[PDB]
């Protein structure tokens, strides 16, 4: 990854000044370094690229593959108004599907952080707030690093789906949460989302606010997973713009707990008090956690979430030959998605049943299976040929 | 569906051609061209190339071809993917190549004369960018048509050879190549796929005499090329390094199973062939003989439209070869109502990998079991 060119710039488009120098086209560089000097001199191709393509063709440039010394670079665009996003990473780690995903959500996320991203760049004091988060998220997408290694293998799609990770609840514990929830209901709260050991446990929260919200977590280190250390007393209170007045995003993290709110325009007590008396249910999802479809990424996308078998499962599910089968199955996945993607353009312009079979012995036959007219899903299964 | 191809003078950075095929073969500002051509020298300068460039409604991919010439396509088409468009640019350097040779094309640059040399490849390089019959142009494996289990045809073809004194002599029907010298068999892939191409997109003469020169086998001798049109649709390649009466010496008694096989240029499928009732689509590849059969008309009720399955079929290859390069793959699609669309299957087997277009009811269930036998009784054709 450090070796690997990767750019995150933000050049001015349409720029009618003489003084060509990089600060008068480069807005915000978070790089400057080595690996990304490069794509900082050739930015000008970039920039003329998009504004000819944007004359002969209706649409603008969504990404641009140039072999640079010799490997390939991924570069997607962004043109909103006299002012251009560009994310550059090598394809042998992020294919181009992934890399289209990823700059969705880093828009998404700049957006939902600073509201108009012209204004989330332009800004001097934010920079290394930016910088940071941008940091965060080349390494995540150039080294997974950094059963440890099961999230990583999976999060090649997890953070492709627009969804989240859900756990199939037992519906006692689903009304003691329920009624959990709206004694912390009881500022203005517009909902919540409770996370347990990074699993969504409960979403009082509007699909699309809670995806945001999610994804915000996800590009920070926020959201748990594989039942890691209880989380001591991370409480974050931001200012957020879920293109819906003012905006607040609270979170508190307690024990396996990830509880969030969003609030519209002292609070930290009250949700306090209110996980305090969650002491129990921590105890009754612990063995219903614990306790031939040998994969599944069954997923609910009006929902906003999705099912998959636990990391307990899969460790029981271990056999000879399944560490490589989930990672080939997690990359598989990938190019499922990327042809549904194409299928998803069309619907909502406004294919079904993919699938392939390997034996790198055991027949795997990892299928994806799309449902659009009853509620939309997708059903990512493995099976032996004998079933 | 629109393609825009073109053709630049990479050092001297002046157009040569703009060949397009918008809304079919039947089809671009000044300004715009000498843009591309800026942003692709600007690359050339950095030493970063620019593979691709593709936005939501188009996509482009440039090729620096021996740092003199660049080509640039502008391929609105519907899903359209990169490897499609990596072959046509290749293919279509292979037909300059054919249609003047390595000069005239690095080196020395003409800056008028080469476009008259160039002139007489625009019908082969509309030829490859309309949605003709054949996948050589995809597949960059020869298009074949299998023999009506005649092994006299082959004797005939090598008797043909030793008569004319020349170890490339082919029989090629509608473009589809059905015998060949041993020599044409191993002659390199991307003119194996041009010469067929090339006689197909000829408008049909008594014989005529061409200069070609081999992108492998002599990019610099001139090598001269005989096509002989016994009938129609049928014709004798006939390639050396003038006037043979041989073709009604050999061909005259071989009248009936050329005859026989003349219709097999479209079926390109052994007459009466066994094969299941579901299989609307069959395109055999075996990378190690370098040969493809392709077959898009064992049925004409689902899918009428043969312009439909092949693109079915070659957009199922453009999307089969990122995942393929005992392995098997099926890409159900159509309409989301029950009953309807396609069924596309993938095999890979031995270096012989089979596509497989099924029909709207075919059971999903068997697709692998379907495809094993497809295989195992195309297997002795090719």
């Amino acid at each position: 990854g450090l070796n690997t060119p990767h750019i995150i710039m933000y050049l001015t488009l349409q720029l009618d000044s003489e003084t060509s120098k990089e600060e008068q086209e480069i807005l915000y560089h978070y790089p400057m370094s080595e690996a990304s000097q490069k794509l900082k001199s050739v930015r000008g191709i970039f920039l003329t690229l998009c504004d000819m393509l944007e004359n002969v063709t209706g649409t603008q440039v969504t990404s641009s593959s140039l072999l640079l010394n010799g490997k390939q670079i991924h570069v997607a665009y962004w043109k909103e108004s006299d002012k251009l996003l560009l994310i550059g990473l090598p394809a042998e780690e992020v294919p181009l599907p992934r890399l289209r995903n990823m700059i969705e959500n880093v828009i998404q996320t700049l957006k939902f952080m600073y509201g108009s991203l012209d204004s989330a760049f332009c800004q001097i004091e934010n920079v290394p707030r930016l910088d940071h988060f941008f940091n965060l998220f080349f390494q995540r997408a150039l080294q997974p690093a950094k059963a440890q290694q099961y999230d990583a293998s999976s999060a090649v799609l997890l953070d492709n789906l627009p969804g989240v990770r859900w756990l199939t609840l037992p519906l006692e514990i689903k009304m003691e949460l329920d009624m959990a929830l709206s004694d912390l209901e009881a500022y203005t709260i517009l909902g919540s989302s409770l996370f347990y050991k990074g699993y969504l446990i409960c979403s009082h929260l509007p699909k699309d606010d809670l995806i945001d919200i999610a994804v915000y977590c996800r590009h920070y280190c926020l959201l748990p997973l594989a039942a890691k250390q209880r989380i001591g007393q991370l409480i974050i209170w931001r200012e957020v713009f879920p293109q819906h007045g003012r905006y607040f995003l609270l979170v508190v993290g307690l024990k396996h707990y990830m509880l969030c709110v969003l609030l519209e325009a002292v609070y930290v007590d009250q949700v306090k008090t209110t996980l305090h008396q969650l002491d129990g249910v921590d105890s009754r999802i612990d063995e219903r956690l614990a306790s031939t479809l040998f994969h599944y990424v069954a997923l609910e996308t009006v929902q906003g979430i999705f099912i998959t078998p636990t990391l307990e499962e899969v460790a029981q599910l271990s056999g000879s030959i399944h560490p490589q089968l989930i990672k080939n199955f997690h990359q598989c996945c990938l190019s499922i998605r990327a042809v549904f993607q194409q299928t998803l353009v069309e619907e909502k312009k406004k294919v079904k049943e993919h699938g392939v079979l390997f034996e790198c012995v055991m027949a795997y036959w990892v299928v994806g299976r799309l449902f659009l007219h009853p509620k939309p899903q997708e059903l990512y299964v493995c099976f032996h040929d004998s079933v | 569906g629109t393609v825009h191809l073109l053709c630049l003078a990479a050092s001297s950075g002046v157009p040569l051609f703009c060949r397009s095929s918008r809304g079919g073969a039947p089809a671009l500002p000044f300004s715009v061209i000498g843009s591309l051509n800026g942003v692709h020298m600007f690359g050339q300068n950095l030493e970063v190339q620019l593979s691709s460039a593709r936005t939501e409604n188009t996509t482009v991919v440039w090729k620096s071809f021996h740092d003199s010439i660049t080509l640039i396509v502008l391929s609105s088409e519907v899903g359209i993917s990169e490897l499609r468009l990596e072959r046509l640019l290749q293919m279509v350097f292979g037909a300059m190549v054919l249609l003047v040779g390595l000069e005239e094309l690095t080196n020395i640059r003409n800056v008028e004369r080469l476009k008259k040399d160039l002139r007489a490849s625009y019908c082969l390089i509309d030829s490859f960018l309309g949605d003709s019959e054949l996948i050589g142009d995809l597949t960059q494996c020869v298009d074949c048509v299998i023999p009506p289990e005649g092994s006299l045809l082959q004797e005939a073809l090598s008797g043909f050879a030793e008569a004319a004194g020349t170890t490339f002599v082919s029989l090629v029907v509608s473009g589809r190549v059905v015998a060949a010298t041993e020599g044409w068999w191993r002659l390199g892939t991307p003119e194996a796929v041009l010469l067929p191409w090339l006689v197909g997109s000829l408008p049909p003469q008594t014989a005529r005499d061409y200069p070609v020169y081999l992108p492998h086998g002599s990019p610099t001798v001139p090598h001269r090329l005989l096509t002989l049109t016994l009938l129609p649709s049928l014709e004798l390649c006939l390639l050396c390094g003038l006037y043979p009466q041989l073709l009604e010496r050999w061909w005259q008694p071989l009248l009936d199973p050329l005859r026989a096989c003349l219709p097999l240029g479209p079926r390109a499928l052994p007459s009466g062939f066994p094969l299941h009732t579901d299989i609307l689509g069959l395109l055999l590849l075996h990378l190690e003989l370098k040969r493809c059969l392709f077959t898009v008309e064992p049925l004409g009720d689902k899918e009428p439209s043969p312009e439909q399955r092949r693109r079915l079929l070659r957009n199922f290859y453009t999307l089969v070869t990122s995942t393929h390069f005992p392995r098997a793959c099926y890409l159900v699609l159509g309409t989301e109502e029950p009953g309807t669309g396609v069924r596309l299957v993938a095999l890979q087997l031995g270096l012989r990998r089979l596509l497989l277009l099924l029909s709207p009811q075919s059971p999903t269930h068997g697709l692998r079991s379907l495809a094993t036998h497809t295989l195992h009784a195309l297997t002795p054709l090719l």
